[PDB]
């Protein structure tokens, strides 16, 4: 937890799950201090075997014959058989945390409601995403295609790092604005990102970048499937959740067949819903949710 | 003892034969040279003569 | 045995204990001694008793004979 | 390789080799040191001591 | 199948020489990404006191000028191909890389000839990065482990050139203008001291075409016919110690020389190295784990980490082990270091060389297992080794190593040696230097 | 920064072998070592010297005296 | 404002050690006996001192030296008699310590009884060199044979008795040598004792029961130093008892003779607490098997840390090995009879069935005591 | 006979008059002291409660009356599925060493 | 495996005596004569232990022990003279060393 808690990404990420989540995803990640000294082995052995069972799972396998591994699986599966204890459906909080850190790097981040993961407006969402700049493709670069860094750096010359991330669950997901800006600056950084994404709401968009932003998708997953630990991930995920394997073509088909009028529509969904807003550092200059 | 026989420590004992045993003819030569044995420096040439 | 207060740990347990001087230095040393060590007696004479008589029968057999093999 | 690497590469680098060869130049030291040392004693006075008068 | 077999079916690596001598290699395989980038043999190395910092400063400079395509316009046509890229600046090595679908490769290619040639040095620029240098400068005295490997640079090949940093100091960042900047890069960024490594995805056929048209005719002749010339660095045996009492993690490293890349002994100082191997703090194996100094750190809660390193440079390593521990076990860790290390240089056993060779072997098909990695091993295989060694000849040198192989060529890089250690934070416990000398060469053996 | 800090000039105290930067230390490092070695036991031989010759000599005074090694030897029985 | 015994470090060595060290409460008057050792060898020593100020080591005038402190010095007889009757306390406190020892599970404090029986060599070597020192014929005699009997070794052993005699015999050398040896050997036992108490403060003490007695701590003050104060006044009422009513009793009467070479004691004894030494050593036949059964007599107690076969600690909860404990002590006892006894038909069969027998109980048959009690519950 | 034999022979061992079972009069090793962290809580505090409370008697010199001694059919035997399962982890970790 | 030197408690004596003190790295000719005072005074301790076997004392034979120490037992002349200019060496080294804790201001110890 201390070495997870020395980076400052997964800190206001836990807590953003735990302020955009009612009672399902917003259990943390990591065990919070209330419970260390209290995790018991029957809660463990009750938790494993409520929730390692047949049925939810996925035993993926690169470089084992399919043979081999139905004689692995069946000599040593045929324990725990069931569909499993199921897990509660997440729901919408909203509101905001707002925390001190003592360092100048202001990490906010403000996220809305967006589709579950095999929806087109999920695919909509990616998209809207990867146009708004999901990280850094050039190393030490300075982004020049996403709009959320064009009409942050429009205003502002201070150092700062504003993406756009997107984490869609099986129930419900997220889309949002992550800004990393000094404690001055940051209320023009975080207003003039969401009145760039006002801009892509009420609809100042261009054709060819929204072709760029689904060439940057269709790149971006073929990182994911290109490494083998990344293509077991995705198979993983994809024979866990959806149970079937769409080929990366399928994939690249669905990613081309999102058009504009569904980013359109998926940003004013992302503008127009109940927004949740996770905050740490120096804060004397960190907007509110209800002066964006 | 049961512990300490097997193959791993036979190996380790094979790589620990010539620096023991050269260890012991230090130990010996030593002695030999605290001493003054008189049937073992009677042998050496340097000292062949009567000391 | 390193030091005194991080040696054991220990629970539930209590220790009730009285004064030197609010009792006395000797209580109860003949009806509760003499039982008591009639007892630790009882529980190692059979023990601490017999190689001592065989002892006691080799010294008399050595003294015997050897005054018997000396005439 | 130059005079004092070959030495150290045979030895000098394993401490059994360097006890053998402190223990052997040990005993050569002893003897070519007491017949240098009698010898330079024995020169610097040749016949004031019991050796050389003893033809008496 | 078996392993050999499934290595001896690992695609090869087809390398070709142009027309001005540059190298291009490329290994075809299923997936449809495609990662090509170009390898310069420039570094820290081949530079002087001065123009110190022009390697880090021309691998951050590539990407924001251009003759052809002035301003961000290769940012705009990179994304608009939607690629992604990486530059990393070495003591030997800097490259540029870009991983991209294999449908945009003349356009990569064209980005990277138009990178790699016909890049513009605006002065406007040079004040802008030079800003944004020393910023980053100034926030990498937070890289603990990169300034304790710099600082083991600076004190290991001290009066060599070696012993600078890739990013130069504060007072030769300042007074690096436009004509060092392009001197460096008429001297150092010549032809054939670069390769094109591609990976995946590609034909070789299609890579020398996009070649003959793009990356041709670079740079091939010299100025005034005053070639670079590479030296034998001098290995000092020294000891830096940063003391820092009030910073709260001691990073220590010890470090011998090590053969390098040409020799051939850098499987079997791996496989030392491996033995040895790394723990850090987060990792659940506990007082279990195979690595006996790890064992005695976990199980007497010596460090938090620690981490065994083989550097390697033409004829000239750094082989080691970098501890970050607290400020009251450095003496322990030390004297367990050297305990561990000198064990297994005098009782190496089959099973402990067996764990470490199946190890080394995980541990090399896990590093070429990526695109990009397995990229930063085309690339330095054809700088530093001229030819590229494939995993069947990598398994080939790994099966032929033994215990007995392994303690003597340990005896000739351990034992006795001078080591060259660095220390930044409490470094009180450190013993001193005689002390490591001491606990290096062994009372018994 | 950490980049500032270099290693001054040992010009004053290092060796003529190890003195050019041209060169590796490894081709003179057993030549260095064989030499401090060799003067470590040359002092070692001295110090062996030390330690096993007063120790004969005190071994040799806890042993007989001569007095008694002049009176230990019995009177001559001789022909008659 | 701060505390002195945890403040000054000799207040503090002193306070850790002897003040408010962690001991089990449980401990009976068997483990006084160490700090009557300590006590007893300050005695000996301070008695020594007073004993040296008038003794002149030199064979012309040594007995006549000892009866002028017996007779012309005035309170000297009771300072000779107090050390000779406290070198027979100190050996009857180091024989109760060592079946304490051998009793109680305390084998496995090992460091603690290697140097304890490197300790019990040195106590054995300078109570005989002392016991040469008064020069009667029985001493003289008794150093000739106990010096005489390390000559059965060959190539090193003649070299080795010419080197301890400083001549053909005991003489004028020998026992200057024996009075420099007597003065320098018990300063090192005490300094080996300060490291054996260093030794045993590393962990602790130990129970008569054998278990661990983390959980029940009293401190030494003053809980144990008023158990030594009690145990200090009866060992100096039975010390007491030994110079000022019996002083020659547990002495041998055929040392008060000028030593004489010319003639022999009708049978040749040494002290009695080296009888069981020379009876194993008259049990074998030959010589060297007699002084390495000396050797191995005194060294094979020092196996016992290697020889504990069993998972109970103490003997306590062990009922068969209290058996061949007590048979062991028996065993000891009949040696210290036979050893004074002379060589004999029949004391020789005796104390050759009674060696055998104490080398079978230290070596083979309580090991298999040991695996016998957990067979018996059910350990294995 | 062996039933009997065994009860006569706890009864002649002292340690069930005195407030012991069998699993405390253990030499503290190096695996008994592992199977003494890897008792519970409550087993380990009334083990430790019999320890001292054994302590206690041995300094007094005396024992329990009868009716509350602790009999050979009352015995329980806790350590022995802790130190039986630390005895055999001790015994593949020897030979996995000597492997 | 643990460390020897921290782990046994005979070793720890000795580590935190003479292998692993913190002693200061200025300390001149003059504070070894600490070390040489504890030297000399055992070799003192073993010269006059070797020369107490032959010593004897009485008014009538202590000057004719001393010379049969001198000149009849085997090299008995060395640990004599030996033992005499040692003491002269125990009590030149003791007055340098009280020479150095009044030459460098020690008095606070
Ligand atoms: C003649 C000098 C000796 C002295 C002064 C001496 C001193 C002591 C002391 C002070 C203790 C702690 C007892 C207490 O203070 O309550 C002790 C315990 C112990 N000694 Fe000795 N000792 C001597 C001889 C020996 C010998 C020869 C051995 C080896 C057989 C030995 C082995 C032990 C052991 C194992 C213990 C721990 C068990 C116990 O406390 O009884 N000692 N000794
Ligand atoms: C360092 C302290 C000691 C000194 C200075 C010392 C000194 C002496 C001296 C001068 C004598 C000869 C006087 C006499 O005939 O009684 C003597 C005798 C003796 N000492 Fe010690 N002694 C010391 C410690 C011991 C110890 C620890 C023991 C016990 C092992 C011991 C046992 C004896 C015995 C048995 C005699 C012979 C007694 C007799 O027969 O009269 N001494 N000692
Ligand atoms: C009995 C003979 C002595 C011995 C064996 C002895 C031994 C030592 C040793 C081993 C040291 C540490 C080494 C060092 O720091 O120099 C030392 C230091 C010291 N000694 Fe002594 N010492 C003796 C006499 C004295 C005397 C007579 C004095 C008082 C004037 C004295 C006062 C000191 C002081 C003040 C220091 C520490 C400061 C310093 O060393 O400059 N010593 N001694
Ligand atoms: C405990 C160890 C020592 C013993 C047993 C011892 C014993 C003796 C003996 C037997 C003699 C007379 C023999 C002779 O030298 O003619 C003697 C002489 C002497 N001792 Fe020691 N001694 C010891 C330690 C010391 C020390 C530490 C000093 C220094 C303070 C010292 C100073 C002297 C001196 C000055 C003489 C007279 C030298 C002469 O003129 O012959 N002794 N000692």
């Amino acid at each position: 937890k201390a070495v997870a808690f020395q980076n400052s990404q997964t800190r206001i990420i836990e807590n953003l799950h735990d302020v955009a989540y009612k009672n399902a995803l917003a259990n943390p990640l990591y065990c919070p201090d209330y419970r260390m000294g209290k995790i018991t082995s029957e809660e463990l052995h009750y938790f494993v075997q409520n929730h390692f069972t047949s049925a939810r799972m996925a035993l993926v396998g690169l470089g084992v014959s399919h043979s081999v591994l139905k004689q692995v699986a069946e000599q040593f599966l045929n324990m725990r058989g069931g569909l499993g204890l199921a897990g509660a459906k997440a729901k919408y909080r909203g509101g905001e945390i707002r925390e001190q850190n003592g360092d100048n790097l202001v990490h906010a981040a403000i996220v809305a409601e967006s589709a579950a993961i095999g929806n087109a407006e999920a695919n909509a969402f990616s998209v809207l995403q990867h146009l708004l700049g999901a990280g850094p493709h050039i190393k030490r670069g300075n982004n020049t295609t996403s709009l959320l860094s064009q009409s942050v750096a429009k205003g502002s010359h201070q150092p700062f790092d504003v993406s756009a991330f997107n984490a869609s669950y099986s129930d419900s997901g997220l889309f949002g604005i992550y800004t990393i800006s000094q404690a001055a600056a940051a209320g023009e950084v975080i207003n003039a990102a969401y009145n760039q994404v006002k801009a892509v709401a009420q609809g100042n968009l261009s054709s060819a970048d929204v072709q760029a932003a689904k060439n940057k998708l269709k790149a971006g997953y073929l990182m994911s499937v290109e490494t083998s630990e990344g293509f077991l991930s995705e198979i993983g995920s994809q024979a866990l959740a959806a149970g079937s394997y769409m080929p990366p073509s399928t994939v690249l088909q669905q990613i081309d067949s999102v058009a504009d009028a569904d980013v359109v529509k998926a940003a004013k969904k992302f503008v127009s819903g109940k927004k949740s807003m996770a905050a740490s550092g120096n804060l004397g200059h960190t907007p509110f949710l209800d002066e964006l | 003892l049961s512990r300490f026989l097997g193959p791993r420590y036979r190996e380790l004992a094979r790589n620990w034969i010539p620096t023991a045993g050269m260890w012991g003819t230090v130990g010996a030569v030593g002695l030999v040279w605290a001493t003054d044995w008189r049937l073992i420096l009677d042998w050496v040439p340097y000292i062949n003569g009567k000391f | 045995g390193r030091e005194f207060g991080n040696l054991a740990r220990i629970r539930h347990v209590i220790s009730y204990s009285l004064s030197p001087f609010e009792q006395r230095a000797f209580p109860s040393y003949f009806s509760k001694g003499i039982p008591n060590v009639l007892r630790r007696t009882r529980e190692r004479i059979l023990r601490v008793a017999p190689p001592f008589v065989v002892v006691y029968l080799i010294y008399t057999w050595g003294n015997q004979e050897f005054e018997q093999s000396k005439r | 390789p130059t005079i004092p690497s070959r030495l150290y590469s045979l030895l000098f680098r394993r401490t059994s080799t360097f006890a053998l060869t402190i223990a052997v130049g040990a005993l050569f030291f002893e003897r070519a040191f007491d017949q240098g040392a009698d010898a330079i004693y024995e020169h610097i006075n040749e016949g004031k001591l019991w050796k050389h008068i003893k033809h008496k | 199948a078996t392993f050999a077999q499934a290595l001896q079916s690992v695609p090869e690596t087809q390398v070709s020489i142009l027309d001005n001598g540059l190298r291009v290699a490329s290994e075809q395989s299923s997936h449809a990404t495609c990662t090509v980038g170009v390898w310069i043999d420039a570094g820290s190395r081949y530079e002087t006191e001065k123009n110190n910092g022009a390697g880090y400063f021309l691998e951050h400079l590539a990407f924001k000028g251009t003759k052809n395509r002035p301003g961000n316009a290769l940012e705009k046509e990179v994304e608009s191909i939607g690629a992604h890229l990486n530059a990393y600046s070495t003591r030997e090595h800097t490259a540029y890389l870009i991983k991209a679908l294999s449908k945009d490769l003349p356009k990569v290619v064209e980005l990277l000839a138009d990178i790699v040639q016909n890049s513009s040095l605006e002065d406007s620029q040079i004040e802008k990065e030079r800003d944004v240098i020393l910023r980053e400068m100034q926030e990498n005295d937070a890289s603990m482990q990169n300034v304790v490997f710099d600082y083991l640079h600076a004190t290991a090949f001290q009066g060599t050139p070696l012993a600078q940093a890739v990013e130069g100091p504060s007072e030769n960042v300042r007074r690096l203008s436009r004509t060092d900047l392009t001197d460096y890069l008429n001297r150092h960024y010549k032809a054939p001291r670069m390769v094109l490594a591609a990976a995946g995805g590609v034909e070789h056929q299609q890579l020398l075409d996009l070649a003959q048209k793009h990356l041709s005719s670079v740079s091939r002749v010299y100025e005034e016919d005053a070639v670079p010339g590479l030296t034998p660095c001098r290995f000092t045996g020294s000891e830096i110690r940063h003391r820092d009492d009030a910073l709260p993690l001691a990073h220590v490293a010890i470090a011998v020389e090590g053969p390098g890349w040409a020799n051939p002994d850098n499987v079997t100082l791996q496989v030392a190295n491996a033995i040895i191997g790394h723990y850090d703090c987060t990792y659940g194996g506990g007082v279990h784990l195979s690595s006996p100094l790890a064992s005695v750190a976990v199980a007497n809660k010596l460090c938090q980490s620690f981490q065994t390193f083989n550097i390697s440079y033409s004829d000239t390593g750094l082989l080691g082990a970098h501890f970050v521990c607290d400020a009251m076990s450095i003496d322990d860790m030390v004297f367990f270091l050297q305990g561990q290390w000198m064990r297994l240089c005098t009782s190496a056993t089959e099973s402990e060389v067996t764990r470490g060779k199946n190890i080394l072997r995980n541990a090399l098909v896990s590093h070429l297992d990526g695109t990009t990695p397995v990229c930063e091993d085309i690339g330095r295989s054809l700088l530093t080794y001229g030819r590229r060694i494939p995993l069947a000849e990598w398994e080939s040198r790994i099966q032929e190593v033994d215990a007995q192989m392994l303690r003597d060529i340990c005896s000739k890089y351990f034992y006795d040696q001078c080591p060259a250690v660095a220390g930044y934070g409490p470094i009180e416990q450190l013993p001193d230097y005689n002390r490591i000398r001491s606990g290096m060469f062994w009372l018994r053996f | 920064s950490h980049t500032d800090v270099k290693v001054p000039d040992f010009s004053d105290y290092r060796r003529a072998e190890v003195l050019d930067s041209t060169k590796s230390s490894k081709e003179s490092s057993e030549a260095r070592k064989g030499f401090s070695y060799l003067v470590t036991a040359t002092t070692t031989v001295g110090v062996a010297y030390a330690a096993k010759n007063v120790v004969s000599q005190f071994v040799s005074s806890m042993s007989a005296s001569a007095d008694v090694l002049a009176m230990s030897k019995i009177e001559i029985k001789l022909s008659d | 404002m701060t505390n002195m015994r945890k403040t000054h470090p000799l207040f503090k060595i002193i306070n850790h050690s002897f003040i408010d060290l962690p001991a089990p409460s449980n401990i009976s008057s068997w483990w006084n006996f160490g700090s009557l050792l300590g006590v007893c060898l300050m005695v000996q020593i301070i008695t020594g001192l007073f004993l040296a100020m008038h003794y002149t080591s030199d064979t012309m005038t040594a007995f006549s030296s000892v009866t002028h402190i017996c007779r012309d010095v005035n309170y000297g007889w009771l300072i000779r008699y107090m050390h000779a009757n406290g070198a027979s306390m100190f050996f009857i406190c180091l024989f109760l310590h060592v079946g304490r020892g051998l009793y109680y599970g305390s084998y496995t404090f090992m460091e603690t009884w290697n140097i304890g029986v490197l300790l019990l060599f040195a106590v054995m070597a300078t109570a005989f060199m002392g016991y040469v020192l008064p020069w009667g014929q029985m001493s003289f005699w008794g150093a000739t044979v106990i010096t005489n009997l390390l000559s059965a070794i060959p190539y090193i052993g003649t070299t080795l008795v010419e080197w301890i005699w400083g001549g053909f015999s005991v003489d004028k050398a020998t026992l200057t040598r024996f009075f420099a040896f007597h003065f320098i050997l018990p300063f090192i036992i005490a300094a080996l004792a300060i490291v054996h108490l260093l030794f045993l403060h590393e962990t602790g003490s130990n129970n008569p029961t054998g278990l661990n007695s983390d959980a029940d701590k009293i401190p030494f003050h003053p809980y144990y130093t008023i158990k030594d104060i009690l145990g200090i006044l009866i060992m100096f009422l039975i010390l007491m008892t030994l110079v000022l009513f019996f002083p020659d009793m547990l002495g041998d009467p055929d040392n008060y003779m000028p030593a004489n070479p010319l003639n022999t004691p009708p049978h040749i004894k040494p002290e009695w607490y080296f009888l069981f030494a020379y009876a194993i050593l008259r049990s074998i036949p030959n010589k060297l098997g007699g002084v390495l059964a000396l050797i191995l007599s005194i060294l094979i107690l020092a196996l016992m840390p290697f020889l504990h076969t069993s998972k109970q600690r103490s003997l306590m909860f062990r009922p068969i090995t209290q058996i061949l404990y007590w048979i062991l002590v028996a065993n000891l006892l009949i040696l210290t009879w036979i050893g004074g006894q002379p060589v004999e038909h029949p004391f020789i069969i005796i104390g050759q069935l009674a060696s055998i027998s104490y080398f079978s109980i230290i070596l083979i048959l309580m090991p298999i005591s040991g695996i016998i009690e957990d067979k018996m519950l059910k350990l294995y | 006979w062996l039933d009997g034999f065994r009860k006569w022979y706890y009864n002649a061992a002292g340690f069930n008059k005195l407030g012991l079972m069998r699993d405390d009069t253990l030499h503290e090793t190096e695996d008994v002291k592992e199977a003494i962290r890897r008792l519970p809580e409550d087993l380990y505090n009334d083990r430790m409660f019999r320890i001292k409370r054994a302590l206690d008697l041995t300094m007094r010199h005396q024992i329990l009356p009868k009716d509350q001694w602790t009999k050979y059919e009352e015995d329980k035997f806790y350590l022995e599925p802790y130190l039986k399962e630390v005895i055999r982890e001790r015994k593949e970790r020897e030979e996995w060493a000597k492997k």
